[PDB]
């Protein structure tokens, strides 16, 4: 079999497979994560040089790993399609073998862990893939929200943003989001994760979806209509 | 050792980059362009054969489209030889899916299956992907009619319609323009016979340098239809929309 | 030990080529000129014996093999590639077609095997691309006669006639202009006997020139008698003398 | 170039640099010696003292190959007890299917299509020894040398290492001078001094000799190892003759 | 286990699968669900060999479910019935066999239809009006083909299913311990807490 | 430029290291023969003993493959015994599974497709011999089949291999001219080797000893080397005429 | 029939004291109604202050006394020479045993 | 220089550079001193800290009760070496009822070691040992190099300034040769040698490690206040 | 390109070198060992004000009686901590009894090795590793991608590890406290930080034999934080 080692330390003490796997991650379109009182929105960017799209069947940025946990990346579109195939798989074996579903810390650690086995496995490559991964655990009504990169390491964030001008819109969660009093509502949280999409988006016709999150297995994907609805009322308390 | 020799086909690039599938790209440029039409009352899938001779027997040739069961279809544009090999798997996979179910393959599924053996070319094994770029035309009860495209990096995405292999800048430029949501089957016919036209090398469009198919549900009732059509047929429908 | 090359050696270039298949048709360019020509009763296919010493006897060297008892094959390019090729696609047509289905493949099928087997050592691990074109002609019963060519890449096309190898440029400009779709499989033969001299520089002859037909059926080269539907073999394999008779028509 | 980077490369010449450089470190080695007499064969070798440290007669570098089959080198050491190994497992299969003792000729070959595979692959380094080896068979007496390309062939005398030049002159007076042959305690003798002539180009530090024999009459046909007042009856011949 | 039954009605189908679960002489348990929920209108019973039974169910639940998140849509009970099939006929040639049988009762939605799927652990499938496992149809299939309608309401389907009921009480040397019953409509699966 | 160090497509369509191997078949600087008679093959091949303290019984590049085929190789003796081992497996395994014994033809071909196989697989090299089988076969009588290491082989009337093989060749060449026939029409095989013998001496331009020659024969139902008493024997006679 | 056990009879016996234990066991080795040995060793010293006999099937024995002194041996080499407790011996020996649950050692064992 | 890259490749002079690289990292590592005499083999060794905080790199393995060794260079391989040699001497005992010969736990060591020397992917062992030991044959002392050479001697030392105690030893070969029935006295001149490899520090109650075996002793180590004797 | 297993001429591997300095581009980890317990603190280094610092898991238990730090690239500590924790329990399950903290060590650092052409290349995370037994009592080990192990009375590892270390030389003495060893640690970690040491940027823990291994709450080390505050202005 090939065995070939890929990823290997360089002598300023650097693995720049995983470095370059970052850089493909920047390419790829944004995506951010926003957790309020009792909720967590996913924002995704949506490229507008892509016209003609068939959106009833063109891939969801936002995959559904069980019925109470989601994930949307930044980054290659078919590697992702890898790590999500494995987090479902990983979902329903913790279900079989211990009888409750996953929580959500537990699908983080296993995808990082997935992508970490790539950065030290001979004869393959490190996925070009950071994801966010949200929801809410079994019978618990506080919210979750994590990321992961390529490297494996992973972290609990009360907002986050990852993709091409993330920079930027983590500018804007940083100084719009507060700790002390997150968006209390649905509406709050969705106009932030909105608002942070602007910043960078381009156009608020078809290039922001947004999901949302609730305790109990909940989950929604608003429409254009919806959408577009937030982005007329933010520009117009702009214009003043 | 052999590590010398080895060209290391799954790597980034600096800028994040997987060389071999941007190459492998790069090919499928150069090859005949193919376009796929969706219409609400059927699909089209016209491409246009490279530089043929006219020692080539025609009538028994398929260089271009392709049939994966009775309700899907592919276009290709790249090395042949690679799409042959990739066409039988998805011919099998949607055979096993029909035989544990009773039912046949949900487009997109077999869509995924084979965009996922593309990537896996490009993250291990050390070997240098499929030159090969598709447009899927399929009908399910699900989404009803729909259109595809895959390429080597294993990415694939939904269309109205799409164009691959050469002058696909140019030829999406066209049917972005007289696109519209309701049109259909005939004008879908007429427009993509049109872009073809406008965007060949050659100097005029041929029936001899053309293969075109329809998925319509144009069948006695509910129920699809494919439609290969013959270079006699293709010489028609080319006089029919005033092209020759 | 063990085959530690188990990554491509034919790799993606900037500009898009495959190297390797680019250099294998390069190696077929320089091989010898074989032809194929399909008639309305049969095919013909032919190539030159190019003899590497007086001394050698040029008939223990078959450059136009039996396949099947309906499908024959003639190449340009490198000989030994060609004899492996050959031994492959004769156990192919057995393995993946005539233990399962009681009968030998149609052509297009043959060299669809053909073709994967040759597009495969242009991907797999530790291999270099078969350095040949195949020119393969073929019978059956529900496609009727047909003539193929394969190269290197694993990519295949039908043709009405062509040619391959040194002078396939020239060999088929003259093939257009005498071709037509009611050719007899003699005047076929006649037009590959023209065709073929002008590539050949010495002796032209029976014993320099290899040529075979797919045409009717030869009862008399089946081995045995009893079965009405058994009729024999379609592949003939045409004699020095044979090639002498039609030299003199010529 | 770059031909010589990689084993099992053909050079524009037709060769394999590889094992060419494989010789290299032969020539480096000490030099060791093989001679056929009447009815057996005698092997020996120079053993570099390069300290007093060194304990005397315990570092043995002749090596036996089932009983009737003695083996010596020179080079890097460990390669030769590798190939020296593997002859064992040889010895011991034909042995174990065919009752009888391999033959002298067929264990060369046994050892030399070994040593010829290491030659075929770039992911294996070619053997840095020159092995003589022989013994007694069913067909009397034969000699042997082997060298890093697989290649063998009998001899009447064998010699490698750094002196093998003034040896191999040293054997082909005996080829000369003795056409009806050699007596084993003769080429014992002969060994002992030809080691002594051969040192002059390892003449910087000291020496220690070693001798081995195979002979139908002094050892039943049987690999010993000559030891005691013949050992040192050899070491007094071949010393009066150096002076 | 014993006893497993299902009736296809109207616009729903009923299973009856019996509580009990023995272990030498002595039983366990009197309130044994033998059954597992494969998707929100598709249910399966069974009954077989101990042990094998549960780890069958819940190994197809999971490959149902894996199925329904990845395409984010139901497959229809004859789709479940076919991919359950497969896994028995697969199984039946293996080193040791799973001797599970099954009923799949499921509420097709795109067809507007209740369907009844009786699989045994050769893999042998059919659909059914009415159906059984082991012993079970000898004594209840006469009062079915007698009493059954296609055209009959969920509560007349509950009351037919009550007469087999009452029969294998009356006829059979065991003791079931009584039975669970769950209805499969359009609605989803609901359990009747009193029987 | 690795397309020079394995076994892959230089961009004129060419293989280095197949070419390089045909450049190693002359480094013994051996040259070898061979011709066929009416019963009998007969092969001749030089004998080069340089070193005084060589065995010279030892020293033969001739090989008894089976009973009724016999080897001569042109190159380095290594890869001759390599090529010699293999040979007499696939003889003794074809006889073992099929019933009968192997061809001629039929083993150059089997060592040509395994010689193919090292110029197509990057881990093996080839094999820097030419290997001339020789034979009296039941059904094509006396047979010479070559093969080389692009796995290249064809059957022959007479052949030559070596440095000198052009002149041993046209030499050849010439006297088939004259006798218009595709052997050397006599009955014993003594003077089919001696033929053979004259012939080499003719065309390299040199006289031999009985212990400069090695001489394969090949005759129905066995293959046989000669002595170097059998050789002297044959010396005389072509001296006495 | 090939059968894989046997029966060398014998008796063991251990009494645990206050500050000491003895671990007894006949000498005499049996097959049958024959006598082997009427000195053959049983109880043996294994170490760290450890006795130990399996008696049964002498073969599975041996083998299993044998294994336990080369367990306390890379006991030592792999934790720094430390001394192998009665209780820690035991849950070794345990998983020695039951290693062959489908192939048993066919002996009582006592340390 | 271009064949250094791997094991697999002789140098154009017939080095195997690799395996010199490896032969390096003994010459860094610390000094460690071997010495025999006719009842007796001793096995002294300079153990090195990290720093003060740090403890001292243990240097003397253990492989059997009548053999062991130490190390100078990579403590990894020395662990993987030394496991082998226990494993062998165990195979020894439990097969064959047999302590293993010195002599022969060399051979196995040489061969172990060289076909990591002639094969690709793999690396040479970069560490060297000091085997000592009892058997049938009296007392015994190898040195193992990861070339694959292995070599019987009186005495030795290997590791950083490892040249001044091997002439120390050198000049007196003849008298600790002689010291027979007196275990004490033999480590005095172990440790009176592996003195002359020392520079500016100097043998410390934690720094000095000690081995020994003999006709009636087990292999055992000194370490600690079991040294203090000996500075 | 080049071999993962090759010897630079100097006669060291150099992809053990240049894991080494990834490990210094860590966050610092601190350990002092005392004759009351050992002392285990890390700095978190958060990238952003967003992130939630009390995720960031750079210390962890292995067993009651041991506990580890991490500094470098943390990920691949994972596959190590897991290996750790099975060995531990693996252990008691064999021999009824707790593992020594050498013997644990020792099997994280037999992995260290196993990589080439096994993973295909060296770790790229330093550990400390800290513990009690009965034999040896309380001990704390640094665990490098050598393969190597040290004993250490006292240990800094990570980007300000040099620093860190001079100080430790300095202030350890074999009669610490357990409450002396935790300021200490706190002292050192907010020398050597970029940003101004916190509860929410700064963690510490223990292990002793009587409680076990203990992380330690922020709002427990807040007060650790105020104690050391004051007593460095008390002159
Ligand atoms: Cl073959
Ligand atoms: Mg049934
Ligand atoms: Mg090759």
């Amino acid at each position: 079999g090939y065995d070939r080692a890929l990823s290997i330390f360089s002598p300023d003490g650097h693995i720049f497979q995983v470095e370059y796997a970052l850089e493909a991650v920047k390419r790829g379109t944004c995506a951010v994560g926003v957790k309020g009182k009792n909720c967590v929105v996913l924002g995704c960017e949506r490229r507008s040089t892509l016209k003609l799209q068939d959106t009833r069947i063109t891939p969801s940025k936002v995959s559904k790993i069980d019925s109470h946990v989601v994930l949307s990346f930044s980054g290659l579109n078919a590697d992702s399609r890898i790590l999500i195939e494995k987090a479902r798989v990983e979902a329903q074996s913790h279900r079989l073998t211990l009888e409750d579903p996953v929580t959500v810390e537990y699908l983080t650690r296993y995808v990082a862990g997935v992508q970490q086995r790539y950065t030290q496995s001979g004869g393959v490559r490190p996925f070009g893939v950071s994801t966010l991964i949200a929801g809410f655990d079994p019978r618990d009504d506080e919210p979750k929200l994590y990321q992961t990169e390529p490297s494996g390491i992973y972290s609990s964030w009360s907002a986050q943003t990852i993709g091409r001008n993330s920079k930027t819109v983590r500018e804007f969660l940083e100084k719009n989001y507060d700790r002390k009093e997150p968006p209390a509502t649905v509406e709050e949280c969705v106009k932030l994760t909105v608002r942070s999409l602007l910043e960078v988006v381009q156009t608020g016709a078809k290039n922001i979806e947004i999901t949302v999150v609730k305790p109990d297995s909940d989950i929604v994907a608003l429409s254009s209509e919806e959408i577009n609805q937030y982005v007329t009322q933010i520009e117009q308390e702009k214009q003043e | 050792g052999s590590r010398r020799y080895d060209s290391r086909t799954t790597i980034f690039s600096p800028e994040g980059r997987l060389y071999q599938v941007e190459y492998a790209l790069e090919s499928i440029s150069h090859a005949g362009t193919a376009i796929g039409i969706m219409a609400s009352d059927g699909i089209v899938l016209a491409a246009e054969r490279k530089v043929t001779s006219t020692l080539l027997e025609q009538d028994t040739s398929t260089e271009k489209l392709y049939k994966l069961n009775d309700k899907i279809a592919v276009a290709v544009a790249g090395l042949t030889a690679d799409a042959e090999i990739l066409i039988n798997t998805a011919r099998i996979h949607a055979q096993n899916y029909l035989k544990t179910y009773n039912e046949d393959i949900p487009v997109e599924i077999l869509v995924r299956r084979l965009s996922d053996i593309k990537q896996g070319y490009t993250q291990h094994g050390g070997l240098r992907p499929f030159g090969v770029s598709f447009i899927y035309a399929g009908y399910d009860d699900r989404y009803g009619y729909q259109l595809y495209t895959s390429n080597p990096s294993g990415n694939y995405t939904g269309w109205k319609a799409i164009s691959v292999g050469a002058n696909t800048s140019a030829a999406q430029t066209l049917l972005q323009m007289d696109y519209k949501d309701d049109m259909k089957v005939d004008d879908a016919i007429e427009l993509a016979l049109k872009t073809l036209s406008k965007t060949t090398d050659s100097s005029a469009l041929t029936y001899d340098r053309l293969e075109f198919a329809t998925i319509r549900k144009g069948a006695n009732d509910g129920e699809v239809y494919q439609k290969i059509f013959k270079p006699q047929e293709i010489k028609d429908i080319l006089v029919k929309t005033g092209i020759t | 030990m063990t085959d530690r090359y188990s990554f491509s050696l034919t790799t993606f270039s900037p500009s898009g080529k495959l190297g390797q298949i680019d250099y294998a048709l390069t190696a077929v360019k320089q091989g010898v000129t074989s032809l194929g020509i399909k008639a309305t009763n049969g095919v013909v296919i032919a190539t030159e014996k190019k003899s590497s010493s007086p001394l050698a006897m040029s008939e223990t060297l078959s450059k136009v093999s039996l396949l099947t008892p309906d499908i024959g094959a003639v190449y340009s390019g490198m000989g030994p590639d060609y004899r492996v090729l050959v031994d492959k696609s004769r156990k192919v047509a057995h393995t993946s077609y005539k233990r399962i289905y009681g009968e030998y493949p149609p052509t297009k099928l043959l060299v669809s095997e053909v073709a994967k087997i040759m597009q495969e050592a242009t991907q797999s691990g530790g291999v270099r691309p078969f350095g040949v074109s195949l020119l393969i002609a073929g019978h059956d019963e529900f496609n009727g006669f047909s003539l193929y060519q394969v190269d290197p890449s694993g990519s295949y096309f039908p043709w009405k006639a062509t040619a391959i190898g040194k002078g396939s440029v020239a060999a088929k400009t003259f093939l257009e202009k005498r071709w037509n779709d009611e050719l007899e499989l003699e005047d076929a033969i006649h037009i590959a006997l023209l065709t073929l001299k002008e590539s050949v520089e010495g002796e032209f002859n029976g014993d320099t020139i290899e040529l075979a037909i797919i045409g009717d059926e030869n009862p008399d080269l089946l081995g045995y008698t009893g079965i009405p539907t058994d009729k024999g073999p379609r592949f003939r394999k045409l004699t020095s003398q044979e090639i002498n008779d039609r030299l003199e028509a010529l | 170039t770059g031909y010589d980077l990689s084993n099992s490369v053909f050079s524009p010449d037709g060769r394999n640099f590889q094992v060419e450089y494989a010789v290299k470190a032969v020539e480096n080695g000490t030099t060791s010696i093989g001679i056929k007499c009447n009815d057996g064969v005698v092997f020996a070798v120079e053993k570099l003292i390069t300290s007093k440290l060194l304990v005397p007669q315990k570092n043995v570098k002749i090596q036996v190959v089932d009983r009737h089959i003695g083996c010596v080198y020179s080079g890097l050491i460990p390669d030769g007890r590798h190939l020296v190994n593997r002859g064992r497992e040889e010895a011991a299969s034909f042995k174990k299917l065919y009752k009888t003792p391999i033959p002298i000729p067929a264990f060369a070959d046994r050892l030399g299509q070994y040593v010829q595979a290491h030659t075929l692959y770039n992911s294996v380094r070619p053997f840095g020894v020159s092995t003589i080896f022989g013994g007694v068979d069913k067909n009397g007496a034969h000699l042997y040398m082997l060298e890093p390309s697989g290649s063998y062939w009998g001899y009447k005398g064998a010699a490698t290492g750094k002196g093998r030049q003034s040896a191999k002159a040293e054997l082909e007076k005996l080829v000369d001078h003795h056409p009806e042959g050699l007596s084993a305690r003769e080429a014992v003798k002969q060994a002992a001094k030809i080691i002594y002539l051969a040192h002059e180009d390892n003449k910087e530090k000291d020496f220690e000799l070693e001798i081995s024999w195979c002979s139908l009459s002094e050892t039943n046909g049987l690999h010993k190892f000559v030891k005691g007042d013949l050992l040192q009856e050899a070491i007094d011949f071949a010393q009066k003759e150096i002076n | 286990m014993d006893i497993i039954l299902g009736i296809r009605v109207q616009d729903s189908v009923i299973l009856a699968s019996s509580k009990a679960v023995t272990r030498g002489i002595s039983v366990l348990k009197d309130s044994d669900d033998k059954t597992r929920q494969l998707s929100p209108h598709t249910l399966m019973s069974f009954a077989g060999e101990a042990g094998d039974t549960v780890q069958f169910a819940e190994y197809i639940q999971a490959n149902i479910q894996l199925y329904s998140i990845r395409e984010d849509y139901e497959l229809s009970p004859q789709a479940v019935s076919s991919f359950v099939r497969q896994e028995l006929a697969k199984s039946i040639r293996s080193r040791r066999p799973y001797q599970v049988n099954v009923l799949i009762g499921g509420y097709d939605k795109k067809k507007n239809k209740p369907e009844l799927y009786q699989i045994d652990y050769l893999g042998t499938k059919v659909e059914l009006p009415y159906g059984a496992h082991g012993y079970s149809g000898f004594y209840t299939f006469s009062l079915l083909d007698h009493h059954y309608r296609p055209d009959m309401t969920t509560e007349e389907g509950l009351d037919l299913l009550k007469l087999c009921v009452q029969e294998l009480e009356k006829r059979m040397p065991m003791d079931f311990k009584g039975v669970i019953v769950k209805i499969v409509d359009k609605d989803g699966i609901r359990q009747v807490d009193d029987f | 430029g690795y397309d020079r160090h394995i076994t892959i497509f230089s961009p004129e369509g060419r293989l280095y290291q197949v070419e390089y191997a045909f450049k190693a078949t002359n480094q013994t600087n051996i040259n070898s023969l061979a011709v066929r008679g009416k019963d009998c093959t007969v092969v001749i091949s030089q004998k080069k003993v340089p070193d005084k303290l060589l065995d010279p019984t030892t020293v033969s590049y001739i090989f008894c493959i089976s009973r009724t085929i016999g080897m001569v190789v042109n190159g380095p003796i290594p890869d001759a015994r390599n090529a010699a081992l293999r040979a007499k497996a696939e003889a003794a395994e074809f006889r073992y599974k099929y019933g009968y014994d192997m061809p001629c033809d039929v083993l150059a071909k089997r060592m040509a497709n395994l010689s193919q196989i090292y110029t197509q697989r990057a881990y093996m090299r080839p094999l820097g011999v030419i290997l001339t089988f020789v034979s009296v076969d039941e059904e094509l009588g006396p047979s010479i089949y070559k093969t080389d290491p692009a796995g290249y082989y064809v059957g022959y009337k007479a052949t030559a291999t070596g440095p000198k093989q052009q002149e041993i060749t046209t030499n050849l060449e010439n006297h088939f001219k004259k006798s218009k026939i595709d052997h050397i029409n006599e009955e014993s095989w003594e003077k089919v080797v001696e033929f053979a013998i004259t012939h080499m001496i003719d065309a390299l331009g040199t006289e031999f000893s009985k212990n400069d020659l090695e001489v394969g024969v090949a005759t129905k139902d066995k293959f046989f080397t000669l002595s170097a008493e059998n050789i002297e024997e044959r010396l005389v006679a072509i001296a006495e005429q | 029939q090939f059968n894989p056990y046997g029966d060398n009879g014998g008796t063991i016996l251990g009494i645990a004291g206050e500050d000491f234990a003895v671990l007894a066991g006949d000498t005499r080795n049996i097959t049958d109604y024959s006598i082997n040995s009427r000195y053959e060793p049983k109880v043996f010293d294994c170490g760290d202050n450890i006795v130990m006999s399996a008696n049964g099937f002498a073969a599975d024995g041996d083998a299993l006394v044998k294994r336990f002194k080369n367990s306390v041996k890379w006991y030592h080499f792999d934790h720094n020479d430390k001394k192998l407790s009665i209780n820690s011996a035991a849950r070794n020996i345990q998983h020695l045993l039951y290693s062959r649950r489908f192939f048993p050692y066919y002996v009582y064992n006592i340390i | 220089n271009n064949y250094d890259g791997d094991t697999v490749t002789f140098s154009p002079t017939g080095r195997l550079f690799q395996v010199e690289y490896a032969l390096e990292a003994i010459k860094q590592g610390s000094v460690t001193v071997g010495l025999r005499s006719n009842t007796h083999a001793v096995l002294v060794a300079l153990k090195r800290n990290a720093d003060e905080l740090s403890s001292y790199q243990k240097k003397i393995i253990k492989c059997d009760e009548h053999m062991g060794l130490s190390l100078a260079g990579l403590a990894p391989d020395a662990r993987v070496l030394s496991n082998y040699l226990r494993q062998q001497c165990n195979y020894s005992s439990l097969v064959f009822n047999r302590k293993l010969a010195v002599e022969r736990a060399g051979h196995l060591l040489c061969d172990k070691a060289q076909k990591n020397t002639q094969s690709y992917g793999g690396r040479p062992y970069g560490v060297g040992l000091l085997i000592i030991g009892y058997d049938k044959s009296g007392a015994h002392l190898l040195e193992f190099q990861p070339s694959g050479n292995v070599t019987e001697l009186y005495g030795t030392a290997i590791g950083a300034r490892s040249q001044g105690a091997k002439t120390y030893l050198e000049r007196t070969l003849d008298t600790f040769i002689k010291i027979d029935g007196n275990p004490d006295e033999l480590i005095k001149a172990g440790v009176e040698a592996i003195s002359q490899s020392l520079r500016d520090e100097s043998l410390t109650v934690d720094n000095l490690s000690i081995a020994i075996v003999g006709k009636d002793t087990p292999f055992t180590i000194y370490d600690g206040e079991a040294v203090a004797k000996y500075i | 390109d080049r071999g993962v297993s090759t010897f630079s001429p100097e006669g060291r591997l150099f992809q053990v070198e240049y894991s080494l300095e990834a490990i210094k581009l860590g966050s610092t980890a601190i350990g002092i060992a005392t004759k009351e317990g050992v002392v285990l603190g890390v700095e978190k280094r958060a990238t952003s004000p967003l992130l939630e610092s009390d995720s960031i898991e750079k210390i962890v238990e292995i067993d009651r009686h041991i506990g580890c730090a991490m500094s470098g690239l943390t990920a691949d500590a994972r596959s190590m901590i897991e290996h750790a924790r099975t060995a531990a329990v693996t252990h008691n399950l064999y021999y009824d009894e707790d593992i020594n903290v050498e013997s644990l060590t020792q099997s994280v650092c037999d992995l260290a090795l196993r990589f080439g052409e096994l993973m295909s290349r060296p770790f790229g995370v330093a550990l400390l590793i800290a513990g009690h037994d009965a034999d040896d009592g309380y001990q704390l080990f640094h665990a490098e991608p050598s393969g190597t192990f040290y004993r250490y009375n006292a240990k800094a590892i990570g980007s300000g590890s040099e620093g860190a270390q001079a100080e430790l030389l300095n202030e350890w003495h074999s009669s610490l406290t357990l409450k002396e060893a935790e300021l200490l640690v706190l002292k050192i970690l907010k020398q050597v930080m970029e940003e101004k040491l916190d509860e929410n940027n700064a963690q510490l823990s223990c292990i002793t034999k009587q409680d076990g291994f203990k992380i330690y709450d922020n709002e427990k080390t807040a007060e650790l934080i105020k104690e050391l505050k004051e007593k460095e202005a008390a002159e």
